[PDB]
């Protein structure tokens, strides 16, 4: 019995990576409230009611959410069904025109503008006939173009933009990933799991955990919070290009709210197409804020100030900065609350310093009715204004620094927010995943024959 | 910070020979760049990732090394490689190696 | 539902606990173990199924605990590596069926460190 | 082909500023990262700063915060998607920083990093 | 509880197992392979794809010996330079990730001699008919 | 990993009155079955832990009627319906779904004077 | 349907034998009235709860087969 | 240079060779036969009808004797009137081209018959096992 | 057909100096391997044609290091280092891909007088 012969073996468990396209999976319950409400609630399969992982033992997969390719499929995905959910709506081509814009009436104190009364004339149902008509935009939103002055729109110089159907909410509903036949999606359990590198307990499982798609670039919102510690997580942290992702293990709270109780008002461009204009400010003019308790944000800066002395040493002097400038949307703190786009400076978080050894904060927000989302040539779209107060709670689950540093050897390590990339929110939940290709036909020897 | 020290600073040669360049860096684990830079006119890229060559650069310029030690050779000079040959890790640089004729 | 005794072990001794079954067979049948902390309760080790003869453990404790059994007698052996003063605890039998319940249940081997 | 032109020579005032224009052309410019860099006359190179031109996120020195501004812009026409503009403005000049100013583009390949830098400028020459 | 052994009758549970105990489960992942306007069009595409590299990997079992058959025998002797291994630690220590960054290079060999095996037995078998 | 937390820790509730303590899972506990293998345990002192009820709905044979348990998934709880003396004990929460298998603290029901 | 019948004892064929005894709680009737007078819709509605059992036990048999064959070629 | 032997071990490269000599080579055409917005819905459409006319062979090769052979025999005997040629010219002159235009009329004729076959074989081997 | 031409055709060279002739393909010569299936001969006069080297790269045992040559798949050339007596002779390109295999007219390297 010293020879050998081969056997062929058929479904045997043993896997290479490889990277393929995969489907999502929206949960049913949102199917209770149906009609397009939110995106793909036609567009997606229901889920498996039991997700069923599978531990697996004594197993080492290595694991990199850096060069992964199924957060790129998301950032992909996402734009276009994004894309997907604007088309019926309509286009607000003939908006495009001469303003006659005024202050709104307000004790105006020669320091602030931030609305607009705007009358331009509009076309009506008929063709021949056409209105004089009003509205408020914000300061953000016309362009002096050279009495009363005259302004126009500002996506007027490049493109003109659909607006967005308000029975299409914006609100977040959790998307799964069910792997298709023929692959699989590896998960880590380590909870000491730093981004890169082997985790030696993986589970295998068919259909990935609830991502709830936010959109936000100072500070990332409503993320799967981490268990022990806060935690961080880079590439190269010597380097300065990528930022350094944080994840924390309290989630610190957030209140936003618009005290502007407005009136929304219908306007007929067209026969068929209305259009939503902002028509008057009952109650008062107030400024749109942010609140977060400041014990346990100071807390919490103390909880990511104790882990990044371990990267670059114990004795040094770790401070935050506000951001070094550039775009609006990437350096104050972009969001979504009801269907209305903030913009909220947050310098008033970002400047402490730290040495080796009740109230709250208020923080001011600005407000876009247009916006330009991961940054097209021709395409942005009029999110139009909402009836009464709104106000929004969320958890803050985690934020993106960057380091910066040229020369000169100093003890600081000062850090600011950073943004620029869409992608960086999707590494912070697709990071403990991996896709595989099973390769179930694998071949070993054994003592037999075959009967001739 | 990162100090990164560039030794031999002047290197005369004749063509035909074999220059050996090699940088000191204080951290380890890192990659390395080596740079290219005439007299005169625009850098250029010579090799990144401390093993690999840039394009339109032929195979005489081999680069190796790990931790701290990088080395750059050039075996088989030419009349036109007489240069200035820099170091670059992330944003600290290095000063240069002069390379010189010898007669 | 036969067992080991409590012991005396020094820091850094590889210990093995038994408690063999009796009665009920070990195709049908499958072991874990447990442990009785003052402070973290209750805690999961491991498993055997005798007939494959591989399982896991929880994730703290692999490398310590490894979890042999002797099918022809039926003893069920654990096996302990470098303990420490903290596994003062009670270590518990248990019996379980496929999508099943605790059937029966040890008295417990403390191990004092 | 991937062209990065500047423009010309400057003589400059001390306590004025300058603005020095990288115009980039072949490439899809609302991706990779422009970086800026200096060579001072026998003292070597030095880094600037680094900017993303998909929003205009930037980076400075340590060493020269408070004295450098950078900014970008995009091409808006759909018919020529790819050309793009940077923008450095550097105030607060003294006799010490008459150098040669340059601006970069990343490597091109997959493997590289961000720093090793392939694609680079014609050189402004600035004489204060 | 559920219990372990549902662990290794679940799919790909006998991945860090040894050799010699995941050929009592090893129909799961034989099961699991197969089953489970753009979008349609993404999914469609997606599951045609792993309906042909089924259909690829049964018409490659099947040009074999073995058309229905997960575990299989041949008639082609093993070259000892392939894995100089003796059949205990094959069988009882290693796992199958392990064994096949093992004879990674050497399959295509295999699969050749596989074929040359199949189609001289059948060869033989038509000459053996042939007299009757 | 799926740890549990105990709401309260510790109730001296008078013999004959309602008791209610929960459990609060962190993922969900569903599988292929569709029931959620949640198990309750009481321990008496000195001895082995017994098993109060099974799933949700099940109970163990053995146990009289004075327990009932209730629950849809996420968060789960129970009702003692009269209490006796030897109710006293370390009740606990746990998992039988995902590795390792988790519990709850426990909690040590005392008197009243 | 061609997976689930190859990993019988039947990759190929239409008609088929196992080695797996019936379980007379299962449908209890004699041979001559389920091959003379029954129609297959009708025995279909009648074993319609005892399927699974069934292809348990044929998953079970083909494996035990497949192993005892594997330790008679093995002596070889 | 390559070598003219790589013709045959080809795709199709035993075409003008003999009768006696392509089923040595037959499994390349078996082999290549399966593997290989609205043009993704053609590329689809052409990629599904190929794995289906490959089933129906397949199906239609397996209700015969031999489900995964690529050589087979059977149990029914030839008509003289369907070729009346003896063996060795028609497997060492005739390529298949010409053997398949001169028994084009009789195909249907010739796979009723292995349809009774195959069906008279499936009740004699029930027969047989019936009495143990 | 992929016949081939050749240029140029004889040339005399001095013993120590370096002949290039180039052979153009009309179709590409690429194999399912991916080497460029073409040969070099050589063919002293009244004798058999010898191999100079292989494919681009490699090279007939039996044959001394003055020979080398290059192509990028459409059109191909030799480098001769140093020039003997034996160089004479008549050269060719071959192809090794389609059928039928062309060749090359023939070059007649010469002496300088
Ligand atoms: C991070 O995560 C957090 C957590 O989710 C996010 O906070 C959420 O943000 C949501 C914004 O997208 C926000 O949703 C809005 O809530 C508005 C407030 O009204 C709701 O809440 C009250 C009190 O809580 C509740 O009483 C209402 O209804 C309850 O009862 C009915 C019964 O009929 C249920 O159907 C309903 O689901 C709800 O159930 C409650 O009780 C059951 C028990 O029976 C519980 O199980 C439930 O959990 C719940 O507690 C309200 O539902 C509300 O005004 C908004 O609804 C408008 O907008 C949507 C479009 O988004 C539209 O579909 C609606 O029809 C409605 O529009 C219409 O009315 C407008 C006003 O008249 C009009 O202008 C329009 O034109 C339409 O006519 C919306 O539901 C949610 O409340 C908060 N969560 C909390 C706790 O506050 C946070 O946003 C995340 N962060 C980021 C950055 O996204
Ligand atoms: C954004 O900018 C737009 C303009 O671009 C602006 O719209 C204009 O708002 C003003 C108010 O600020 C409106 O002016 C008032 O209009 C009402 C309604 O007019 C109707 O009634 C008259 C009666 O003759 C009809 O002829 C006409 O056709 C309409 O049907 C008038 O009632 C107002 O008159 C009152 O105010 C005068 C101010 O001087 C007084 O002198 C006068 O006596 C009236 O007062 C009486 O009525 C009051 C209301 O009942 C009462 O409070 C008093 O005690 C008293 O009894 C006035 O003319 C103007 O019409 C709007 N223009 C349009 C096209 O709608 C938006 O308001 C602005 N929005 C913001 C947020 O800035
Ligand atoms: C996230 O966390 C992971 C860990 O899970 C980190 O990955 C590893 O990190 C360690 C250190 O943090 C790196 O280890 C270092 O490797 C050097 C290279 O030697 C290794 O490689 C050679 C072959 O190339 C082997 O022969 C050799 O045995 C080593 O395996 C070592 O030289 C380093 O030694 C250090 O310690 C000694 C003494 O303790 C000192 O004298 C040295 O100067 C030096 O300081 C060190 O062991 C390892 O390379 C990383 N691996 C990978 C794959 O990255 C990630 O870095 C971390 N990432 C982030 C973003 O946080
Ligand atoms: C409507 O808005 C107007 C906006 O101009 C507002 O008028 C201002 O009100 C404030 C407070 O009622 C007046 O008083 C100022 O505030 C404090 C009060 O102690 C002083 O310190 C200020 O002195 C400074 O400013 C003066 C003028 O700029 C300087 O001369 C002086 O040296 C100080 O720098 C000042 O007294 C303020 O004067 C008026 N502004 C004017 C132009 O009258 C009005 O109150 C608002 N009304 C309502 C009903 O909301
Ligand atoms: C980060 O913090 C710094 C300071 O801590 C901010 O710098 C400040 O920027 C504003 C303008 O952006 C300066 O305001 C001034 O406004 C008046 C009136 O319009 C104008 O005349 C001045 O020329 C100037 O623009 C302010 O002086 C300046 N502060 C300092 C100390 O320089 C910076 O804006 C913060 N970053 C972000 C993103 O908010
Ligand atoms: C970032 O945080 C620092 C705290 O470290 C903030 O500095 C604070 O600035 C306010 C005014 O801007 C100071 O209030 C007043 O300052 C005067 C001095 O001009 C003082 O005499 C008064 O008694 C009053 O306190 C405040 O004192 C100061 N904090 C400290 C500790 O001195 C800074 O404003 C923050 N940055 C931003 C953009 O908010
Ligand atoms: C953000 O994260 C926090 C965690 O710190 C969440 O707070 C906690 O959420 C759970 C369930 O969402 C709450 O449990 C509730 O208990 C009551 C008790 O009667 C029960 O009626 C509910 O059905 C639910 O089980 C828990 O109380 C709550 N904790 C606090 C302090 O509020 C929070 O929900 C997350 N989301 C947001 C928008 O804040
Ligand atoms: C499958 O066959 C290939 C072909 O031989 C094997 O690749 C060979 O792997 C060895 C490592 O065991 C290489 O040796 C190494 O060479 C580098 C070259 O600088 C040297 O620095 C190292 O110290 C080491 O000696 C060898 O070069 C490489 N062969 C080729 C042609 O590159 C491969 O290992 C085989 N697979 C298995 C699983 O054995
Ligand atoms: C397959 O197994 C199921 C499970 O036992 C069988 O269902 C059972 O069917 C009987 C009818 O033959 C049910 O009895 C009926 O119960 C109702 C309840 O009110 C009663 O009113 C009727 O008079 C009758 O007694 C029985 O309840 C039902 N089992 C369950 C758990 O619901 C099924 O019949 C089996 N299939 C075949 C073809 O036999
Ligand atoms: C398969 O069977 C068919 C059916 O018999 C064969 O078709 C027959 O072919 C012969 C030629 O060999 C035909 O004869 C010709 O008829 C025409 C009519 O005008 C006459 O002008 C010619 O001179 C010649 O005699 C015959 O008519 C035709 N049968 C029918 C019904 O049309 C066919 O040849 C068979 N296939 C093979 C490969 O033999
Ligand atoms: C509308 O608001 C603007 C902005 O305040 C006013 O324009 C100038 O405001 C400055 C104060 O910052 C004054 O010093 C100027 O005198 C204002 N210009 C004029 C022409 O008045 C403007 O007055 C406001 N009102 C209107 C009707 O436009
Ligand atoms: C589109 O219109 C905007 C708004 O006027 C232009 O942006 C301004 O351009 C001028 C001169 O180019 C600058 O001085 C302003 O600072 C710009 N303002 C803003 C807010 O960017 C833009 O140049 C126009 N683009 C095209 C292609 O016509
Ligand atoms: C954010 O808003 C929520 C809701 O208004 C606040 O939660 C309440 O805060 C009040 C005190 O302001 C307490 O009395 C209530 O018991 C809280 N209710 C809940 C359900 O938490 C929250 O405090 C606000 N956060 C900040 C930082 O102000
Ligand atoms: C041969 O097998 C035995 C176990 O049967 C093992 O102990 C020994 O190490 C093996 N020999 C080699 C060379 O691997
Ligand atoms: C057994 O079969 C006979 C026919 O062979 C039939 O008459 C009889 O009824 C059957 N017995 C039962 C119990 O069905
Ligand atoms: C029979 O076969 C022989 C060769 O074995 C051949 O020569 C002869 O022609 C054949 N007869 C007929 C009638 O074709």
């Amino acid at each position: 019995a010293e020879n050998l012969w081969v056997t062929v073996y058929y479904g045997v468990p043993v896997w290479k990576d490889a990277e393929t396209t995969l489907f999502c999976a929206s949960d049913a319950k949102a199917y209770e409230t149906e009609k397009h409400n939110v995106w793909a609630t036609h567009a997606c399969v229901p889920t498996d009611p039991n997700p069923q992982e599978i531990h697996l033992e004594n197993v080492t997969e290595e694991f990199n959410m850096w060069k992964n390719n199924m957060v790129e499929q998301m950032h992909t995905d996402i734009i276009s069904l994004w894309d997907q959910s604007l088309k019926p709506c309509v286009k607000l081509t003939p908006l495009c025109v001469t303003l006659q814009c005024t202050n709104v009436t307000n004790n105006i104190t020669d320091m602030r503008g931030e609305l607009k009364n705007c009358s331009f004339n509009m076309t009506t149902e008929l063709r021949d006939k056409k209105q004089k008509v009003y509205s408020l935009f914000y300061r953000l939103d016309v362009v002096q173009i050279n009495s009363n002055k005259e302004y126009r729109l500002i996506n007027c110089n490049t493109s003109a933009c659909t607006q967005a159907c308000p029975k299409v909410s914006f609100e977040p509903i959790p998307i799964h990933y069910c792997a298709p036949a023929g692959f699989a999606i590896l998960k880590c359990k380590d909870k000491k799991f730093n981004g890169t590198g082997p985790c030696p307990s993986v589970s295998t499982v068919q259909c990935t955990h609830g991502i709830k798609p936010v959109v936000s670039t100072q500070l990332l919102l409503n993320g799967s919070l981490a268990e022990e510690e806060v935690m961080i997580r880079s590439e190269n942290i010597t380097n300065n290009a990528k930022n350094i992702l944080v994840q924390f293990n309290t989630p610190v709270q957030i209140n936003c709210t618009r005290p502007n109780n407005n009136t929304r008002k219908s306007i007929r461009i067209g026969p068929g197409q209305a259009f939503y204009a902002t028509g008057d400010i009952i109650g008062d003019i107030r400024q749109a804020h942010c609140n977060v308790s400041k014990a346990t944000w100071n807390e919490t800066l103390g909880k990511v100030v104790k882990q990044l002395r371990k990267h670059f040493g114990n004795n040094t002097i770790i401070r935050f900065a506000n951001s070094s400038g550039g775009d609006l949307e990437v350096t104050t703190h972009s969001f979504n609350c009801g269907g209305e786009f903030f913009y909220c400076n947050t310098s008033g978080l970002f400047n402490s310093t730290w040495i080796s050894n009740n109230d709250s904060i208020t923080l001011p927000c600005r407000i876009k009715q247009i916006i330009n989302m991961w940054q097209r040539i021709g395409q942005c779209m009029y999110a139009p204004p909402i009836q009464g107060v709104i106000r929004c709670v969320s958890n803050i689950t985690g934020l993106i620094l960057t380091r910066d540093g040229g020369s000169t050897n100093s003890t600081t390590e000062t850090f600011r927010p950073g943004g620029g990339d869409m992608r960086d929110n999707w590494r912070s939940e697709l990071y403990k995943y991996k896709v595989v290709k099973i390769e179930p036909l694998g071949v070993a020897p054994t003592r037999c024959k075959r009967r001739v | 910070e990162i100090v990164l020290t560039q030794s031999p600073g002047i290197l005369s040669l004749s063509p035909g020979e074999t220059a050996t360049l090699f940088c000191k860096a204080s951290q380890g684990g890192n990659a390395m760049t080596w740079y290219q830079k005439r007299r005169g006119q625009v850098p250029r890229l010579l090799i990144y990732d401390t093993s690999r060559r840039a394009s339109g650069v032929p195979d005489r310029f081999v680069g190796s090394g790990s931790g701290t030690d990088f080395f750059l050779t050039i075996n088989k000079l030419d009349r036109e490689d007489f240069a200035v040959y820099y170091c670059q890790q992330f944003e600290f640089f290095g000063l240069g190696s002069e390379l010189e004729v010898h007669r | 539902l036969q067992q080991s005794g409590a012991d005396l072990v020094r820091p850094g001794a590889s210990v093995t606990l038994s408690c063999k079954a009796s009665g009920y067979t070990f195709t049908d049948y499958e072991m874990h173990w447990m442990k009785q902390t003052p402070v973290h309760g209750l805690e999961w080790i491991g498993a055997i199924v005798p007939e494959t003869g591989y399982t896991a453990y929880n994730q703290k404790f692999k490398g310590k605990a490894i979890l042999t059994a002797d099918k022809s007698s039926n003893t069920v052996y654990m096996q302990f590596r470098s303990l420490t003063s903290e596994d003062s605890a009670v270590y518990y039998c248990s019996r379980l069926k496929l999508l099943g319940y605790f059937d029966v249940w040890g008295t417990g081997t403390t191990v004092t460190v | 082909q991937v062209q990065l032109v500047q423009s010309g020579a400057v003589i400059k005032t001390p306590g004025s500023s300058v603005k020095i224009s990288c115009r980039a052309s072949g490439y899809n410019f609302r991706d990779y990262s422009i970086h800026w860099v200096r060579l001072i006359p026998d003292k070597g190179f030095e880094w600037i700063g680094w900017i993303k031109p998909l929003w205009g996120a930037v980076s400075y020195a340590r060493q020269l915060q408070g004295r450098v501004s950078m900014t970008r812009q995009l091409s808006q026409d759909p018919d020529d998607p790819d050309w793009g503009v940077a923008y450095m403005e550097f105030s607060g000049l003294t006799p010490a920083d008459t150098a040669e100013y340059f601006c970069v583009r990343r490597g091109s390949c997959d493997y590289c990093g961000d720093f090793p830098w392939q694609y680079w400028g014609q050189g402004t020459v600035v004489v204060v | 509880a559920v219990g372990i052994g549902a662990v290794f009758l679940g799919f790909l549970g006998a991945a860090g197992s040894t050799m010699g105990a995941a050929s009592m489960t090893l129909t799961v992942q034989a099961r699991n392979l197969l089953s489970g306007t753009v979008w349609g069009i993404k999914q469609l595409q997606a599951r045609v794809l792993a309906v042909e590299r089924y259909l690829r990997d049964q018409q490659l079992l099947g040009i074999w010996g073995c058309s229905g058959k997960l575990i299989c025998c041949t008639n082609v002797p093993w070259n000892s330079s392939w894995s100089n291994r003796n059949l205990s630690e094959i069988w009882d220590n290693m796992t199958w990730l392990q064994w096949d960054k093992e004879i990674s290079n050497y399959t295509q060999i295999i699969y050749g001699l596989l074929e040359e095996s199949q189609n001289q037995q059948e060869k033989n078998e038509q000459d053996l008919l042939a007299l009757d | 990993d799926v740890l549990m937390t105990q709401t309260p820790l510790s109730l001296p509730v008078s013999l004959g009155d309602q008791a209610s303590i929960s459990c609060k899972s962190s993922q969900s506990i569903v599988y292929k079955d569709g029931n959620s293998y949640l198990e309750w345990y009481l321990q008496k002192v000195g001895q082995s832990p017994k098993l109060l009820i099974y799933r949700v709905s099940n109970r163990f044979s053995g146990v009289p009627d004075r327990f009932s348990g209730s629950g849809s998934g996420t968060d789960f709880t129970l009702k003692i319906s009269r209490v006796e003396a030897e109710d006293l004990g370390v009740y606990y929460c746990f998992q039988g779904t995902h590795l390792p298998y988790t519990f709850g603290g426990g909690t040590k029901l005392e008197m009243k004077r």
